[PDB]
């Protein structure tokens, strides 16, 4: 369908079962056009795709082993060459990144 | 479905596919023109397929059959999920042989402890993915209305039960939604929500079919 928003970063999974996913977009926002209904923009997408972030994260974009901190409000922290928003990049023994940011999680790589 | 088994090509007759290009919902047929499932599988051009083992091939025990008109519930309310039930109109009726039959209303809902069968076409990979052709199987207990609450505080209803196993790694998932939990011929159960899949503490959800028995009756009595 049509996915009721261009970018969302706080990007709520509902807990029901369909195949794909239904998900909602939080986002603080202002009330732009803000859509089909707003209280954010109460307004569901279902898709494979719950959409890009808004402002990017460390790890880039896709990590298939991102650790995590589920409560509040640490929220996680999870290749090659590292990413614009990464700060402590490096290799390591076997061949020749870590932050501190938040946040949810986005998907996995694999 | 996670920690399920194969059903074996129609053994649960009742149950359905609910297709718009791609399955994306359970769907157990009550009768001749009619099928139940959720209320968040509501979509605009339903396609209902009956009689079907592996759901990415035909295999001339299938009949297609578009959506003549799909109804919602009352109550529905999408943030709590709280009245979780569609009903769907075949724009015809199907033959009803063997592998395609009709399952059966309640008439009292099922205690807990109950071994119930749940099943669906969905996930069965807890932390994962890998979406089966044929249709998976699942023997699972009701939990006490007590338990279900113990798991997910404040968020069960006089409708939503849980089912499944506490210790987890076997329960329903991504894609079966809006599918049957049938214990001894009563179609009690209807896939509806869950934290995640098959994890400790916290179970399936599927509400009570038995809540909406009059409902039924009138929307098709009517409609």
């Amino acid at each position: 369908m049509e996915r009721p928003w261009k970018c969302c970063d706080n990007i709520k999974r509902l807990p029901t079962k369909p195949d794909p996913p239904q998900w909602r977009c939080n986002d603080e926002l202002e009330p732009s056009q803000c859509c089909k209904s707003c209280r954010i923009c109460e307004d569901i997408y279902w898709g494979a795709d719950p959409g890009p972030f808004c402002t990017p994260r460390p790890w880039g974009d896709c990590c298939d082993k991102a650790f995590c901190n589920k409560m509040n409000p640490p929220t996680c922290r999870c290749v090659k060459e590292c990413a614009d928003a990464c700060k402590d990049c490096q290799r390591v023994e076997s061949s020749e990144c870590k932050d501190r940011f938040t946040g949810h999680p986005g998907p996995v790589c694999k | 479905i996670v920690g399920g088994y194969t059903c074996g090509a129609n053994t649960v007759p009742y149950q359905v596919s609910l297709n718009s290009g791609y399955h994306f919902c359970g769907g157990s047929l009550i009768n001749s023109q009619w099928v139940v499932s959720a209320a968040h599988c509501y979509k605009s051009g339903i396609q209902v397929r009956l009689g079907e083992d592996n759901i990415n091939v035909v295999e001339g025990n299938e009949q297609f059959i578009s959506a003549s008109k799909s109804i919602v519930h009352p109550s529905y309310n999408s943030n709590t999920l709280n009245n979780d039930i569609m009903l769907i109109k075949l724009k015809s009726a199907a033959s009803l042989n063997s592998r395609v039959a009709s399952i059966s209303l309640p008439t009292s809902c099922a205690s807990a402890g109950t071994q119930c069968l749940i099943s669906g076409w969905g996930n069965t990979k807890s932390s994962g993915t890998s979406y089966p052709d044929v249709l998976k199987c699942l023997k699972a207990p009701i939990l006490s209305d007590s338990s279900c609450k113990s798991a997910y505080p404040g968020q069960i209803t006089s409708n939503m039960f849980c089912a499944g196993y506490l210790e987890g790694g076997k329960d329903s998932c991504q894609g079966d939604s809006g599918g049957p939990v049938v214990c001894s011929g009563k179609l009690q159960g209807i896939v509806s929500w869950g934290s995640g899949c098959a994890q400790k503490n916290k179970p399936g959800v599927y509400t009570k079919v038995c809540n909406y028995v009059s409902w039924i009756k009138q929307t098709i009595a009517s409609n």
